[PDB]
């Protein structure tokens, strides 16, 4: 009930969500458990973490390098989630969702995934490579274990699909801005999807892919959207400042506040 | 869709939601061709005037002698560009133009798709791209050139591993932003349906021409046909035709490289798990943590890390069957078929060679009527093998 | 002798006393065999079944686009081998078996010839020895390695200027010394009779075919047939049956390479003169004193410094017509086919090519039914183009 | 009527000819013209002389290097010409044979080519490659001009060719003693052809290939034959002392007298 309750508290608030995306474990373990709780003291108010995968086929190149970053470091998904479980044990409300691929969901059996997702306090899974066509049995298992399947909503669904996704989805309905992969490179009006979504009782609409700057975060929450997803943009301050963590993390917390400050 | 997605368990459409129109779009044009007599007419006319079709079988005297055994091979090899590849970019490309895109996306390994697909572009006046892995790159020089030469763009993918795993990633992230005016010519019997079913269907004339061609000659259908299985697109080609005929053995030829005790081999359908990936449920070369591994193999172009759904399929119903042959045993195959019948193989194809050869030396005495399929010429490989 | 051994002036049996007895056996069981309906069924089959007989026939469409000329490809790149040479060499091998003879004896320039008699001696069990001047050698090495994997015994020659010429002499040498045992597989429509006859005859099936297929798809006769002439092997075989055929124009495309007017070229039919060397009378690369010279061509295969005298005769009498091609005009033509057609034309072929581009080009509102033969695949040349 | 005199002061003497072959011009033309004045005062009867030529396909590697020798020092058939007309000047009677190939002869018109052989001096002429089934115009354009046309009889030669060789050719005739080509390398019984031949007038016969040692010109002459040639055994002396024109002169000296000797 996670998002459920954020939602109602920025609704109370009249704001908007803003929500950071980082790999777990880009550059390092420590400086991504550090990383996390500054993008958390500067304003997120739910978070999107990535775990490394070897074929991230979704994502351009700036993220596509944070997979390789945490892979240098040797970060495995049995570390992921005792990074998840120390988040959680030192953030108890804030929404946490994991950017998943499929094979490392269906790789140790896709039950298993979702109950050890529960153990350690997450609150909604998108696997990326997983149409709403092929989404039954991670939707079934999430369900299963008090985990919010998310569906993605791309800028041309027709009827049938926003009825599937509204349906179908919880926790937030991913409204994806742009055709293509994650980037903060590329920018590319959703008032349409948003108000059928809201028609359907959809779960509240983020939306996600290009968003980098505080105007862009802003025009979502005047669209009709209840946030804005952002990533590459939050990535590239950790590529910039690899060879000091110290800049790092100053230059993370001014961007998420002007970020978090355009919601509002 | 108009059409099952799976084959039993295998296959699927694991890919983002944004390329599911495109799919979907793909199927209907494939539906549509396949009934249109026009598209029939024209496929026809390519595959014969332009590539050479129907291919030779011919009868391998020299290398049974002294046994019981009757070896024949599908003369794939002598099909324009050297390889089976060529029928089905062919195809692929028709159903581009029938659906009124102008570009062609393709990925390649060892270089052979991406020939394929640029010779087919060049020819049917399409704007091609081809994303290679830049390790694949460095060792393929002359296949670059022969793409460039054929006026296709070359792009070296420098991500993970920099190999086909990268370049089949690179390919899908470039179709989820350019599907709208771009097709995507997957290189094998694999992928997200429709990809498994319409390359089947653009391979078919392999074992369709190797039945009428071996009823002629012997008036009978073969004990076995024996295929090598990369990503599975030859080996369907030639199956499919024969699956109804119960008496018919199927047998599908996967790397063993250095052997499969050392983990060095390219054999996920016999020796791998089964995942999701690339846009489909199958069998797979994989860490136990998930994470995709590559094949290897002496033969550059069997080193696509899964299989097609099908031959899953096929072998976990008892209809075909799945062996390996190591880099020591494609070599003698190579050595000998140069030797005895004056033709050099693909390295890929002598995989399947030397399978037919164990079945002949280790029961000499049982009469056995044999069909390989020569899925490729090996000047290709000349170096390769010298060294 | 049974058949006439000149072509008007040209021709003739120009060898030791000693070699006669070995060219009237060839000649009778030439003469036998073409009568043999047993033989004729031989070569057929080996023809169809391993050699991939018939070959297509390809209109160019893109090629043509904007002009009057419609150009046809006859595909002999598609036969097995990659080249022409293939038929002649068969037959040849058929013709030693029915001497009783167990030994090959073979010269090469580029490779492609010795290539060819290695195949088909590997087919049909013969022992095969190859010469080849050491400066083609190192100059060739993936064909020398072709020839050893398929079980020739390569031999270098270190005479003269160590290239065709001087392997041509070795050859000969050899066969003074071991006819008895061995036949002598000629490489081209070119040497003593009966060679250019036997040639010929057995590469006649590329123009018998050329006219049924442009009869099938045109139902007329071409207006012109086009082949680069080295030795003039697949020029005579295209040429052939069509010679009584008045209306059907023949052209035959020596090298220029750097230019008639340079000397450095390998156009002896129309730029040399008459001499009597390699066992005939016929145009030569020589000096004022008579010495005998190299020819130069980018393009390796058209070294022979000579040509077949049934040439020179079509020529004196004026039924073809015979013109050059620069190294330039034919890396231009190799060029466009790759980007047009999609096709990799061997730089030997690429000669007739640039002559019919010249003839479309030149006269774009002539309507023109134009063939041209390509004799080859260009795999082999890309690294030349390349640098 | 050189070769017409010399045999019959021969059978006066009931003595065989000793023929050795060199190419003109090998190692040089002084050289060349030195070591041919050597070969006729230890003994030679007569003489047969190789113009060079590129592509000599009757010959073994000995001979092909002599040819190659005499290239490096860039002798033209024209400097033979003139090299044949001073060995004349200086030897009156001794009978004169050039071994040539067709090219040579037929490139500047045959008739002109037996016409400078005459001016010279030239008594025969042997063209390799040239059988006597296209023997006509070089057989005619010899006899036009007083030069005697020499044909080969080879060691399987039918009656028909035995018959042919007897009726065109003149000087005399050549008898091969084995298949293949020149070289005192292999060696390799001739009673039947030499008795058909004297049986059909045919020119007297001079035995050639592989002659190298005494007993070789002994066992010709017992066996019928007028003489023997020796190439091979008379060009590998000149290679073997290149370094040394004096040793040379002297070696070949010794080995021309002993091949003589055996013909008495
Ligand atoms: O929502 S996560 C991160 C999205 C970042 C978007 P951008 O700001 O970098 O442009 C995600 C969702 C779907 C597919 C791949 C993903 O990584
Ligand atoms: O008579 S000359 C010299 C023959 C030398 C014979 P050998 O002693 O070296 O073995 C000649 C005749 C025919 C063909 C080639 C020739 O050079
Ligand atoms: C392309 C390639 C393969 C790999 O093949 P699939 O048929 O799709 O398994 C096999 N053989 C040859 C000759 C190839 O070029
Ligand atoms: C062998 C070769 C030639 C030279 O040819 P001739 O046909 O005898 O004149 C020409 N083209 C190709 C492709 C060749 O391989
Ligand atoms: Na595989
Ligand atoms: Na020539």
């Amino acid at each position: 009930e996670r998002y459920e309750n954020l939602f109602a508290q920025l609704n109370d608030r009249r704001e908007g969500a803003f929500v950071p995306f980082v790999t777990l474990g880009d550059p390092g373990i420590e400086q991504s458990l550090k990383i996390i709780d500054t993008l958390i003291d500067a304003g997120a108010d739910a978070l999107e973490l990535g775990v490394p995968f070897s074929d991230p086929l979704a994502d351009g190149p700036t993220i596509q390098n944070a997979n390789l970053r945490a892979f240098a470091a040797g970060v495995t998904p049995a570390q992921c989630f005792e990074m998840l479980a120390l988040i959680r044990e030192k953030h108890p409300t804030i929404p946490i969702g994991l950017l998943m691929y499929a094979n490392l969901v269906f790789n140790n059996g896709i039950d298993a995934f979702y109950a050890r997702c529960e153990q350690v306090g997450v609150d909604s899974v998108l696997v990326a490579d997983v149409p709403v066509e092929e989404s039954a049995p991670f939707r079934q298992a999430a369900l299963r274990h008090n985990i919010a399947p998310i569906f993605i909503c791309p800028p041309n669904a027709d009827d049938d699909l926003l009825r599937q996704v509204a349906s179908y989805g919880r926790g937030y309905t991913y409204l994806l801005s742009r055709s293509g992969v994650t980037g903060a490179e590329n920018r590319g009006p959703l008032h349409h999807l948003i108000e059928k979504l809201k028609e359907y009782h959809a779960a509240p609409a983020l939306q996600g892919f290009g968003i980098s700057s505080p105007e862009q975060v802003s025009a979502a929450v005047r669209a009709g959207a209840a946030g804005a997803i952002s990533g590459s943009a939050i990535v590239k301050i950790i590529e910039k400042n690899l060879a000091s963590p110290k800049q790092m993390l100053a230059e993370l917390r001014s961007f998420v506040s002007a970020m978090k400050a355009a919601s509002r | 869709t108009l059409l099952n997605p799976y084959f039993g368990e295998f296959g699927g459409m694991y890919v983002p939601q944004i390329l599911m129109p495109a799919l979907n779009q793909l199927e209907e044009a494939f539906v549509r061709a396949q009934k249109d007599p026009e598209f029939q007419a024209q496929f026809a006319d390519l595959l014969k005037n332009y590539a050479g079709r129907p291919t030779a079988l011919t009868k391998c005297q020299n290398i049974t002698a002294g046994t019981r055994t009757t070896l024949y091979l599908k003369r794939e090899d002598l099909l324009h560009g050297g390889a089976h590849k060529t029928n089905q970019v062919l195809g692929q490309a028709l159903l581009a133009k029938r659906m009124g895109k102008s570009e062609i996306i393709a990925e390649t390994g060892a270089g052979q798709h991406g020939v394929a697909s640029a010779l087919a572009s060049a020819l049917l006046g399409l704007k091609c791209r081809i994303y290679m892995g830049a390790k694949d790159v460095e060792r393929q020089s002359p296949n670059v050139f022969r793409m460039r030469l054929m006026g296709a763009e070359v792009i070296p993918v420098h991500s993970g591993s920099a190999t086909l795993k990268d370049a089949c990633n690179e390919a899908l992230r470039d179709w989820s932003g350019s599907y709208e005016t771009a097709h995507y010519m997957l290189g094998t019997a694999a992928g997200p349906h429709p990809y498994p079913t319409i390359v089947r269907e653009f391979q078919r004339m392999i074992g369709e021409e190797t039945k009428a061609q071996i009823l002629d000659k012997e008036g009978r259908l073969p004990d076995a046909v024996i295929a090598c299985v990369g990503g599975g697109s030859n080996a369907i080609g030639m199956f499919a035709d024969f699956i109804n005929d119960t008496s018919v053995g199927l047998i599908g030829v996967e790397p063993g490289g250095h052997g499969i005790e050392t983990g060095e081999h390219g054999a996920p359908l016999k020796h791998g798990r089964v995942g999701i990936y690339f846009g489909m449920k199958a069998p797979m070369m994989q860490t136990a943590d998930g994470q995709i591994e590559e094949s290897y193999s002496i033969s550059a172009g069997l080193d696509f890390p899964s299989v097609g759904p099908q031959h899953a399929y096929l072998n976990s119903i008892g209809r075909a069957d799945y062996v390996s042959i190591t880099d020591d045993e494609a070599l003698e195959a190579f050595k000998t078929l140069c030797r005895h019948e004056g033709i050099i193989p693909a390295l890929e194809s002598s995989h399947a060679l030397a399978h037919a050869l164990k079945m002949m030396r280790e029961q000499p005495e049982k009469e056995q009527l044999l069909v390989v399929n020569l899925s490729g010429r090996g000047d290709k490989d000349i170096f390769t093998v010298h060294d």
